[PDB]
């Protein structure tokens, strides 16, 4: 049986068809002075950036389902993601199509300066 | 002036009046603070707290061991968990609870009534935001509630390490006369309003630094009525001003020091590091927590 809900395309496809996008992120206030990496264990967001509650911005977690790792373990919870100014209208979308460098820990393509 | 503090604390003089109950009634009662752009209420409004407790003479110690009752929300998120993280030093454990199900932030989240709760361990911090929207439904007299209270009460006295601070939401109408009479078993003890929320009759009530006996004793009937009595002769302009300025947020790692004693062992010498916020007292051991849960067989 190969069965599963694939829950990351069913909301990508959602906002595609111009579905409204989850809501409720918790939005942090901070500094804005940070370092700019993507995903931290306090609000890291720079002048370009917001910082919000890691939980309340994954998609797992805020639909009640299982997260897509063989132990569960989720990325997000119990920490800070910073999300681009101009993408934190669907915070839950952006963590889910981005990709953070394990080099740098910026997001792959909004901070990411390592071809260069 | 106050609007560029994080809130109002009430003054001493209100403190030590003995006024009757009277209908609170605030000037400003409805009207709403202009909040940063996408910030929540509850994210304001914890900012401000913890910029206030920022003030006090908080034992931080190692592995600070934190509880935050009434941390859901009607969105299913927890803003005043992803505050306090922030605020609290990295790696203090977190654990919160609410009656509802909600998605924390929290190392340990427990659902369902927070009497069900227990744990084996002691606390240097708890919080509680918990509010029964039937307290809305007023019918009577402005009576001492129980409920949640009554287990907020015997918490503190049973799992409050000494040295230890509390934070605990109140109302004009959610109240209860045995936790003002257990401020006075703190050093130090107010009502803080935040700047935010100034139009409500919402104060935190805070403990500071727990000493396990009555500094103080303390008619807490008489003392909501003092509290009611300043809200009522001082009406606090509703301000924001200071969510604007983080770079003092974070809470100091002081490295409190934390040691076992027995009772015996409690002398004057150690009140006194208790009351500056310089010394913890209870095991260090590991942190274990459980809900009680009620079985049912609903078939038949
Ligand atoms: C997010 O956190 C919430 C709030 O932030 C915080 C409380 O804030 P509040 O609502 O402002 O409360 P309040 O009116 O100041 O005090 P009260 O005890 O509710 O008074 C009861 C009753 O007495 C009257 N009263 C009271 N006061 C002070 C008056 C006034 N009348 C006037 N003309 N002038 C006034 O000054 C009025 O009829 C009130 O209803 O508690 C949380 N919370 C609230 N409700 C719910 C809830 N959480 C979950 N579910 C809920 N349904
Ligand atoms: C204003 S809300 C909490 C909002 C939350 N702290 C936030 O950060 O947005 C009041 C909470 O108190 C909870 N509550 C009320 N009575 C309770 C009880 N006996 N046990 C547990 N939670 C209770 C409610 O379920 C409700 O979520
Ligand atoms: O049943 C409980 O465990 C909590 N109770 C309060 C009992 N307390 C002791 C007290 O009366 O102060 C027990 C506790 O908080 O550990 C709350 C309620 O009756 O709604
Ligand atoms: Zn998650
Ligand atoms: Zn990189």
């Amino acid at each position: 049986c190969a069965f599963a809900v694939d829950a990351a395309k069913a909301y990508k496809d959602y906002l595609a068809s111009g579905g409204q996008p989850i809501t409720n992120c918790v939005k942090m206030l901070c500094t804005h002075t940070g370092t700019g990496q993507a995903i931290t264990v306090t609000p890291e967001a720079n002048m370009d950036q917001e910082s919000f509650g890691g939980a309340s911005c994954c998609l797992y977690c805020r639909c009640h389902i299982d997260h897509p790792n063989p132990k569960g373990f989720c990325d997000l919870k119990g920490k800070y993601v910073q999300i681009p100014t101009t993408c934190a209208n669907d915070p839950v979308g952006f963590t889910l199509k981005n990709t953070v460098c394990t080099v740098c820990g910026m997001w792959k393509g909004y901070g990411c300066s390592c071809d260069q | 002036s106050q609007a560029w503090q994080p809130g109002v604390a009430m003054p001493n003089l209100y403190k030590m009046q003995r006024m009757l109950l009277e209908k609170c009634d605030l000037q400003n009662y409805g009207d709403s603070a202009t909040l940063p752009k996408g910030i929540m209420m509850n994210v304001a409004k914890y900012t401000q707290l913890c910029q206030y407790l920022n003030t006090l003479t908080l034992a931080v110690p190692y592995n600070m061991r934190v509880i935050h009752f009434g941390a859901g929300s009607d969105k299913g998120v927890a803003p005043g968990t992803a505050v306090l993280r922030q605020w609290l030093p990295t790696g203090t454990l977190l654990v919160d609870s609410d009656l509802n199900d909600f998605v924390s932030d929290a190392d340990s989240t427990l659902i369902g009534d927070c009497a069900t709760v227990h744990t084996a361990n002691k606390w240097d911090l708890i919080i509680s935001d918990m509010y029964d929207p039937k307290t809305k439904n007023v019918t009577k007299e402005n009576d001492s509630k129980e409920g949640f209270f009554t287990y907020i009460c015997g918490f503190i006295q049973q799992k409050l390490a000494l040295g230890g601070s509390v934070a605990i939401k109140i109302t004009e109408h959610s109240w209860n006369a045995d936790l003002y009479k257990l401020m006075g078993h703190f050093a130090w003890w107010t009502a803080f309003v935040t700047n935010v929320n100034a139009s409500s009759s919402e104060a935190f009530l805070i403990g500071c630094n727990y000493l396990g006996k009555p500094r103080e004793q303390i008619d807490g009937y008489v003392m909501h009525a003092n509290y009611i009595f300043w809200r009522n002769t001082n009406p606090i302009q509703l301000s924001s001003y200071s969510l604007f300025d983080m770079s003092k947020f974070p809470l100091k790692l002081r490295g409190t020091a934390v040691m076992s004693l027995k009772e015996g062992q409690i002398n004057d010498m150690i009140l006194s590091l208790l009351s500056k916020g310089r010394l913890i007292i209870r095991e260090n051991n590991r942190v274990v927590i459980s809900s009680d849960v009620l079985v049912n067989n609903e078939n038949l």
